[PDB]
RNA sequence: CCUCCGCAUAAGCCUGCGUCAGAUCACACUGACAAUUAACAGCCCAAUAUCUACAAUCAACCAACAAGUCAUUAUUACCCUCACUGUCAACCCAACACAGGCAUGCUCAUAAGGAAAGGUUAAAAAAAGUAAAAGGAACUCGGCAAAUCUUACCCC
RNA sequence: GCUACCUAAGAACAGCUAAGAGCACACCCGUCUAUGUAGCAAAAUAGUGGGAAGAUUUAUAGGUAGAGGCGACAAACCUA
RNA sequence: GCUAAACCUAGCCCCAAACCCACUCCACCUUACUACCAGCAACCUUAGCCAAACCAUUUACAUAAAGUAUAGGCGAUA
């Protein structure tokens, strides 16, 4: 059927997914966090 | 799905907006079936003094003279409360037991 | 009453009212902690007033009638905060030793940039807080190589910004 | 008062005072026809509706009867040359009833 | 790979404890066992499998009242509720474990054997050579582990010093301490054995995912194996 | 089998760096921080104790260290004790006689139904916006309106305006038996309660022929059983109500039991054995409060009675307390069990049958009317 | 989605609104044994009857309040059988909830997809007295069909959503406390007591002292003004067919120690703009200062009783239906 | 961590190798400690011990890049911070026995303010110089109280 | 004339056809000013032991199988009350003012909500319907499609 | 946040005939035809249809991740 | 004659020298930007493309000695 709407939208769990701790809470996360500080973005996490 | 609106109360689902709030400071705490305990030492009573035969206006007037700046300092404290010290020839060691205390604060303003 | 919330009602409607100069930092000084108290009182009323106007200005499309006031009265304000705390400052100094009142120390974070963390004020020994154990201040070696990188990145900018300052001043000399 | 650390009230402690009060507040002509008796405030996020009743009741000797505070968003669209979102700052209103059927008629400025 | 087991309550209890199903599922959170999961919903009942153990401060044999013999959805051997004393539990139900029925419950290895009654608990000293059991303890005060589904039952095949022999239902002999608890008798719920499905709804149900459709080519092991049955298994 | 799986329990503690087993150094721990770092040893804390009480994060002390912890083990009993062998245990506790019909002059005192009808109809259909009630909603709301239809003979009988009927009243009562010590506890049910004590029914030969018969073995289920067994207890009998209280004698326990599930509701004989129980308490209280707590045989037995629970079925309870001396002359009590009116209510119409109460009966009602009168 | 009224109300000047609501007029006054039983009734809460858990503040009035209320109905009900025939009858109920609903005035909708549409702005009333009394004959009418009374309903100069009242859609609910196949259909006394957030210890403590009568009058108006419609409805009746017989019942609020009395005359259902051009009928509410049952209770024994109160809640009581 | 060739010739596979060490677990009595430590030590620990004598010989002698371990370097520093104080190790009814053992090792026995640094990690050395030098800071108070007097004496001696 | 939609709540979005001023299929587009007020909903619950066998299905008879969704008690601890946040809209996800997707409660023809036709002409071709003389599968790979409805037999 | 499978705690299934029963709404899927093919749409519309008290459908939160997962194997599906 | 064209200075690149930055107040590891209550913790050879004309051992990561000794499917190359 149509498959353009893969999104579907719930605040809760992009907190989850993607928010400031989970990235924390691993190394890869953090480095992540890091990188995105270097490039000197305004939004490092969600 | 934006990242850069500033995250709020107002933006989250219903437990999410229950949760946060702005910044408020709480003026007590929540039990039993979510009954709210308003203490009165949490809130804040404001000190307004009477300004009855009270000389002092909120702007000044401009005929009063010009005078260089004098910062402050401890010394100059000291000085004008060293007359005493000089007279014998007032200080807390520590301030745990008093209200009042200057360093980890506990008045506000 | 809610009459202080206005200016005197003969000056509604003038586009020019008289309220000379902000209190000077030396004059409040001079004052006692009582008297800066009360004025402060005075002050804060008055700015209440002239907000309450500048929103009424804003509402009805017209200008404000005299809005140097308002700045006059903020500056005031201003001072006085700063004399009170100076002595608050001094008193601390002569008492204990303390540069600022608020605790803090240095702390390297996970990210490895040296923060001033200014404590937070809490009931139970840090030891057996549950949350505060997570917030974690260590970098661990991972951190190193883009501390690193950013050092080059600021020192890449401060080059920019000399050399850029060198040109400039060559323009110059070269048109005088 | 605003952007200050408040001491910890543990449980036999003292009363909380603020002498020399950060925030400071504005009364505004309601948009939408409210009844007597009402006024309407804005508060600085920050300050609480217990807060308000006190501080009118202080400062100004208001016989404060109800109030009720709500936050009021500020409106994120709108941009500039740069396509980047100009926020209007969101901020509290209150709904101040007032004691003894005292009454208020917001005054006509600029006549 | 968030995964607490819902095995976590250190109390004895009777009441039906609640159970999160697995999935076929590890801690890692990956598929350790295939065919499991989405079955009706069940609750626990925490069966006491030391059939003998006194109640806080008595020694000796105490009787015991069967209040009633429910069904397990746990497992194939239905089960039943016993009183004795202060405390009441759940036990695995043998054929014939009426309601209001008594039941012993011996610690005592006798000088002459004992005449069993269906339902009742002794050493596998004290029972005669020949008595059919279930529920047998692999060590002294261990806890019953073998013959405990429905309708099974190893027979008593001889003592000699102080260890008896055992016939477990896959028929290789067990040798075990004279002194280790069983009850007698055939485990509740015969003709399990022959309970048609009827349907793979009723699988479902059970918690059964279907077998995948993946073709295998049989190998080796797939023919007929005749073997003997493998060197009797000691506990000594 | 221990219960309780690894995983699940608090993990040990990691094991201790190895700097504090050298005698003697002083270990370099993060404790001069304020936070953990991997590197610099795990610290050792004292045990921290906050000075002042704070009552809502307080602890309480080990049960060992409590005010009035006793070593002997009271066995206590409430509305939520549900016992496995029902009426007979009870009788064994309370020491008593069973007798299988009401009282005769309980009877007699019988000697209009559309009422009755009504009043059911309204509990099981009509009192709130929702169809179908809930037990919960209807059970206490019958017995309520029945009671209501009681008092409605006050015209008739003078007498009845010197009771009320009281909600949230408790009690307490202590004994013992073979010995071991027992006690009960209050209701989460109503009280009947009268100015004037109710009349003996069995005379003084009826209670002298209880000798002969036996109490009940019913081993080995342990009489216990299904009493909440109790250390720290208090061993304080008590009536619900100060000294000086109108009303004070115990005339009826409109005990009831609401729970919309089957296994949260009684059973009828645990009900009943519960009923009585309750009796037995409220009276051995009244016995206490007015002759001394040293055990004899009465001299005025005191006589209190229980209605059971439940919308449609009914348990009817008289208990004749004649001995504070257990461990002689026994106790009896006279049931009408379960006896009913109405066997199904119909809220919606099936289909061929109405909306309305089918099987009913007015036996019950008329019994349950007897009861509330007998004084008067 | 309609505006969700409450009886016991913390809005200041209630009444005003929710008289205009309902179109009622408030009118001030009215159109040895039983004591002793209520001074038992007294004690036995606040005194005799044993507690075994603490009862706090917060858990004074659910407590000790609300069943000594239930108490003094029952037991004085109990007394007045034998004066007045139709309480044994009639039919008592406990905490059995009071639904009406109905529509008064237009509303032009303001903004959205269904902006300068003409939206009939609807209330909806869902009281539970602490206990009422249900019969199935009428009782007697007070004032009569199509009465003057020229003292004029309330104004409200503006939308009432500013006097902090809010919307919401569900069930549409007239309900009498037990539905329409029931013979008790018609009422007469209604008890209520206030919550702790109208202890009027509370409104001292706030600025609001003049609005410690308010309540208790608002209330009256609403819940009674409910039970009365709700009859209306039961017996046919409603904005378009409206009323042919008064409809009347009473009511006798409280908080521990101070009560006051309430008759209501229902005249109108016809609320709607639609029926209301052609209408010079008006309901009508009547009603006392709340005044204290008793001064205090030192331990056990009732301080300054007022029997005037007493007296009050047995007249109340004791009116019979013709 | 290495690599090995298949066969040990070159053309064949390279593949990668872990070769482990064979740990033991003993006990092992300390004279300048007096404690038994439980020790996750390999044979050729053992044989180095042996070669040295004592245990706590080994401890000694052993340089700290030789040592490998952090325990290791911890339990000499406390050894030498032992031989430094004097401490009473064995306390009363054994002094004699006490001396013969310090004489015992007369080699080795640094100062005790260098004892105290052996064998840190460069973090613990850091928390420590901070705990050594961290005070609670002078009120300014008593500084000026203490120039006025020094002011008061000058003018004293003028 | 349509109504196969509507009003809510949930989730989502986040001021996105309110007032005034202003400009440039036809005039929801820019600037200023205004608004959503808690009772609904979120935001909970002092310890230590100790208790919780009998489903739900109008819960009553029957009747089962897959065996189930709503409970304490004892003792110690405890007077302080109603703060904080959500509350707008013509709305979300599909690049769009996209015939698609989108949970639940009421409403089941509506008391809500809407407009198939910018104007004209009336050609072919194309699309969607309705029509039918006589015949009635002669169509075609096949009764595909349409229309009226139903007989028997294989393979798998 | 799609889909594949699972875990927790939820919700839905009118009406008529008499059980992974039949007809038939809501809901789910997607047989055949036509239209559409830079489309209303990176898989839709119109009809016609298979299912619709169950191995049913479905909202919420969590889990398994690529040398992997997940799979009533179609070498499916794992953000066009 | 419309669309358009045109335009220098924003700044930037490579060096040279010199070792950088980082707390007005408030907030920020819980769903970061959240005033206020009883638990774990970092270190573990790069690989492969590619070249060898495939590919399998193998294939680089001041000056001069010296592309010398060496190494190498003794070849690519090192
Ligand atoms: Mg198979
Ligand atoms: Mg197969
Ligand atoms: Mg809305
Ligand atoms: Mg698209
Ligand atoms: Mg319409
Ligand atoms: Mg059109
Ligand atoms: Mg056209
Ligand atoms: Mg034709
Ligand atoms: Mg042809
Ligand atoms: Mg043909
Ligand atoms: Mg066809
Ligand atoms: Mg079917
Ligand atoms: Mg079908
Ligand atoms: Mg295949
Ligand atoms: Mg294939
Ligand atoms: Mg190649
Ligand atoms: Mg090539
Ligand atoms: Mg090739």
């Amino acid at each position: 059927k149509a498959r353009g709407n893969e999104y579907q939208p719930s605040n809760i769990k992009r907190k989850n997914k993607h928010g400031w701790v989970r990235r924390l809470s691993t190394p890869a996360g953090v480095q992540v966090i890091l990188r995105r500080m270097l490039k000197g973005r305004k939004s490092l996490s969600h | 799905a934006d990242r850069m609106s500033k995250w709020t109360s107002k933006r989250g689902p219903r437990s999410f907006r229950g949760r946060k709030g702005r910044g408020a400071k709480g003026i007590g705490f929540l039990t039993s079936g979510w009954r709210f305990v308003q203490i009165k030492e949490m809130v804040p009573e404001f000190v307004v003094p009477d300004l009855t035969g009270f000389k002092l206006k909120p702007y000044v007037s401009y005929l009063a003279p010009e005078s260089e700046e004098t910062p402050l300092t401890a010394a100059q404290l000291f000085s004008e409360a060293v007359a005493p010290a000089i007279e014998k020839d007032g200080f807390e060691p520590t301030q745990e037991g008093k209200l009042f205390q200057l360093y980890p604060r506990n008045f506000l303003r | 009453g809610l009459e202080e919330f206005f200016d005197d009602p003969k000056n509604w409607g003038q586009e020019k009212v008289k309220s000379g100069a902000a209190w000077t930092c030396q004059q409040l000084r001079n004052k006692s902690n009582e008297d800066l108290h009360k004025l402060w009182y005075v002050l804060l009323k008055e700015r209440n007033m002239l907000l309450t106007l500048e929103q009424e200005a804003k509402r009805q499309r017209l200008p404000m009638p005299s809005p140097e006031r308002l700045d006059k009265v903020v500056d005031s304000m201003d001072a006085l905060d700063k004399v009170v705390q100076e002595r608050e400052d001094a008193l601390r100094l002569l008492q204990t030793g303390q540069e600022r009142a608020r605790p803090g120390a240095w702390r390297r974070d996970i990210f490895g940039r040296i923060i001033w963390h200014k404590f937070k004020q809490w009931v139970i020994p840090w030891h057996l807080n549950k949350r505060y154990n997570r917030k974690r201040f260590f970098a661990l070696p991972y951190v190193d190589h883009f501390l690193r990188l950013e050092r080059e990145k600021r020192a890449r900018i401060k080059a920019r910004k000399e050399n850029l300052e060198r040109k400039k001043a060559k323009i110059l000399l070269k048109k005088f | 008062a605003r952007n200050v650390v408040y001491p910890l009230y543990r449980l036999g402690g003292p009363q909380l005072r603020v002498f020399r009060t950060n925030f400071f507040i504005q009364l505004v002509r309601p948009g939408v026809a409210q009844p007597e008796d009402t006024v309407q405030f804005r508060i600085p996020m920050e300050m609480t509706r217990v807060d308000l009743r006190n501080y009118l009741e202080g400062i100004y000797n208001v016989p404060v009867a109800a109030v009720r505070t709500r936050v009021q968003h500020g409106s994120n669209k709108r941009r500039d040359h740069r396509n980047v979102r100009i926020k209007k700052p969101d901020y509290k209103v209150a709904y101040v009833q007032l004691a003894h059927g005292q009454t208020f008629t917001f005054p006509d400025l600029f006549p | 790979a968030n995964f607490v087991s819902w095995k976590s309550r250190t109390k004895y209890t009777i009441t039906p404890v609640k159970m999160r199903k697995s999935g076929g599922r590890d801690h890692t959170g990956r598929i350790r066992v295939h065919g499991i999961g989405g079955g009706h919903k069940q609750r626990y009942r925490m069966i006491d499998f030391l059939r003998f153990r006194p109640e806080e401060t008595k020694s000796g044999p105490f009787e015991e009242k069967v209040i009633q013999v429910r069904y397990d959805p746990c497992r194939s051997a239905d089960i039943a509720l016993v009183a004795g004393g202060s405390r009441k539990r759940w036990i695995i139900a043998t054929e014939n474990m009426q309601a209001g029925d008594t039941i012993l419950n011996s610690n005592h290895i006798g000088r002459m054997a004992v005449a069993a009654r269906e339902g009742d608990a002794h050493p596998l000293g004290a029972l005669p050579v020949g008595t059919l059991i279930n529920n047998v303890e692999s060590e002294p005060g261990r806890g019953a582990q073998y013959i405990r589904a429905a309708g099974t039952c190893g027979v008593l095949l001889r003592k000699v010093n102080g260890t008896a022999i055992i016939q477990l239902p896959s028929k290789r002999q067990m040798q075990v301490l004279e002194t280790c608890v069983a009850t007698v008798g055939r485990v509740s719920n015969v003709d399990h054995n022959k309970r048609v499905i009827g349907k793979a709804g009723r699988n479902r149900w059970l918690g059964k995912r279907p077998n995948s459709g993946r073709w295998h080519r049989k190998g080796g092991w797939a023919g007929r194996k005749i073997r003997p049955l493998p060197p009797m298994k000691s506990y000594v | 089998y221990e219960w309780g799986v690894r995983s699940t329990r608090k993990s040990e503690p990691p094991p201790l760096d190895r700097v504090y087993e050298i005698p003697g150094l002083e270990p370099i721990t993060f404790a001069g921080k304020m936070h953990f770092v991997p590197w610099l040893a795990r610290p050792i804390f004292p045990p921290w104790d906050r000075g002042y009480k704070d009552p809502r994060f307080y602890r309480s002390p080990p049960l060992h260290e409590h005010p009035l912890y006793k070593d002997q083990a009271c066995y206590i009993f409430h509305h939520r004790c549900r016992l496995l062998e029902g009426v007979k245990q009870a009788l064994w506790l309370t020491k008593t006689k069973l007798i299988e019909g009401l009282p005769e002059k309980v009877l007699s005192l019988v000697d209009q139904d559309e009422c009755v009808l009504n009043v059911i109809s309204h509990a099981r259909l009509w009192q709130t916006t929702e169809e179908i009630p809930k037990r919960e909603t209807y059970c206490p709301v019958i017995v309520d309106n029945l009671i209501q239809l009681c008092k409605s003979q006050i015209l008739k009988h003078p007498s009845l305006a010197r009771r009320i009927c009281v909600q949230n009243s408790t009690f307490s009562a202590t004994w013992n038996r073979e010995s071991l010590l027992l006690q009960v506890r209050g209701s989460g049910g109503a009280r009947l309660s009268t100015k004037d004590p109710l009349p003996t029914i069995a005379s003084r030969e009826e209670i002298e022929a209880t000798k002969n018969h036996v109490l009940e073995t019913f081993y080995p289920i342990s009489p216990i059983i299904d009493l909440h067994e109790c250390n720290i207890y208090d061993v304080k009998n008590d009536t619900g109500f100060q000294e000086g209280y109108p009303y004070p004698y115990p005339h009826t326990l409109y005990l009831l039991d609401k729970a919309n599930l089957r296994p949260h509701r009684l059973q009828p004989d645990q009900l009943r054995a519960k009923m009585i129980l309750f009796a037995f308490g409220s009276a051995l209280a009244q016995a206490r409060l007015l002759y001394g707590n040293d055990a004899k045989v009465l001299e005025q037995p005191v006589v209190v009675q229980s209605v059971g629970t439940d919308g449609r079925v009914f348990h009817f309870l008289v208990f004749q307390l004649n001995t504070t001396d257990l461990d002689g002359v026994k106790n009896l009590a006279w049931v009408d069990s379960d006896q009913l009116l109405y066997q199904h209510f119909w809220c919606l119409p099936v289909i061929v049958e109405p909306v309305g109460p089918v099987g009913f009966k007015p036996e019950t009602f008329r019994k349950f009317l007897a009861l509330y009168l007998h004084g008067a | 989605m309609k505006y969700m009224v409450y009886p016991q109300t913390f809005a200041l000047n209630a009444d005003r609104w929710y008289q205009y609501f309902t179109k009622t007029v408030f009118l001030s006054g009215l159109p040895a044994a039983l004591r002793a039983v209520a001074c038992d009734c007294l004690l036995q809460e606040h005194f005799y009857l044993r507690r075994r858990r603490r009862v706090h503040r917060y858990e004074e009035s659910e407590v000790i309040s609300l069943p000594f209320l239930d108490q003094l109905v029952s037991t004085l009900v109990g007394l007045l059988s034998p004066h007045n025939p139709a309480l044994a009858a009639a039919a008592l109920d406990y905490r059995c909830p009071v639904h009406f609903y109905w529509v008064r005035g237009e509303e032009i909708i303001p903004r959205g997809h269904r902006r300068g549409r003409i939206d009939d702005l609807r209330y909806q009333i869902d009281d539970k007295p602490n206990n009422q009394i249900r019969i199935s004959k009428q009782l007697a009418e007070f004032v009569p069909l199509d009465y003057s009374v020229p003292i004029e309903i309330p104004t409200i100069k503006c939308k009432p959503d500013k006097l902090p009242l809010f919307k919401r859609q569900y069930e549409n609910h007239i309900f009498v406390g037990s539905k329409t196949a029931d013979p008790c259909c018609y009422g007469h006394t209604q008890f209520h007591l206030l919550p702790d957030k109208l202890r009027r210890e509370r409104l001292l403590r706030q600025n609001c002292a003049d609005q410690i009568e308010v309540v208790f009058r608002a209330n009256a108006i609403a819940s009674l003004f409910a039970w009365t419609g709700a009859q209306a409805m039961y017996q046919g009746f409603w904005s378009e067919a409206d009323v042919t017989r008064p409809f009347v019942s009473q009511a006798v609020i409280t908080d521990g120690k101070y009560f006051s009395f309430f008759c209501y005359q229902l005249n109108t259902l016809a609320l709607t703009t639609q029926a209301d051009q052609n209408n010079p009928r008006k309901n009508i509410c009547w009603g006392t200062q709340s005044k204290p049952l008793y001064e205090t209770i030192e331990d056990n024994d009732v301080k300054g009783f007022n029997d005037d109160v007493l007296l009050q809640i047995v007249h109340f009581l004791l009116n019979r239906p013709k | 961590l290495g690599q090995i060739y298949a066969n040990n010739d070159k053309l064949s596979k390279r593949l990668k190798k872990v070769w482990k060490p064979q740990l033991f677990e003993r006990e092992f009595y300390s004279e300048i400690l007096d404690k038994k430590f439980t020790v996750t030590v390999t044979m050729r620990t053992l044989d180095l011990i042996d070669e040295a004598y004592g245990l706590d010989f080994y401890i000694l002698k052993a340089s700290g890049e030789d040592l490998c371990s952090k325990f290791g370097m911890d339990l000499k520093r406390g050894m030498l911070l032992r031989l430094a104080r004097q401490d009473p190790q064995l306390h009363p009814e054994d002094p004699e026995r006490r001396a013969a053992i310090y004489d015992k090792y007369k080699e080795f026995a640094i100062p005790e303010e260098e004892a105290e640094w052996v064998g840190l990690t460069l973090e613990e050395a850091i928390e420590k110089q901070r705990l050594l030098e961290e005070k609670d800071p002078v009120p300014l108070f008593k500084i000026y109280v203490a120039e006025l007097i020094q002011q008061l004496q000058q003018q004293a001696l003028s």
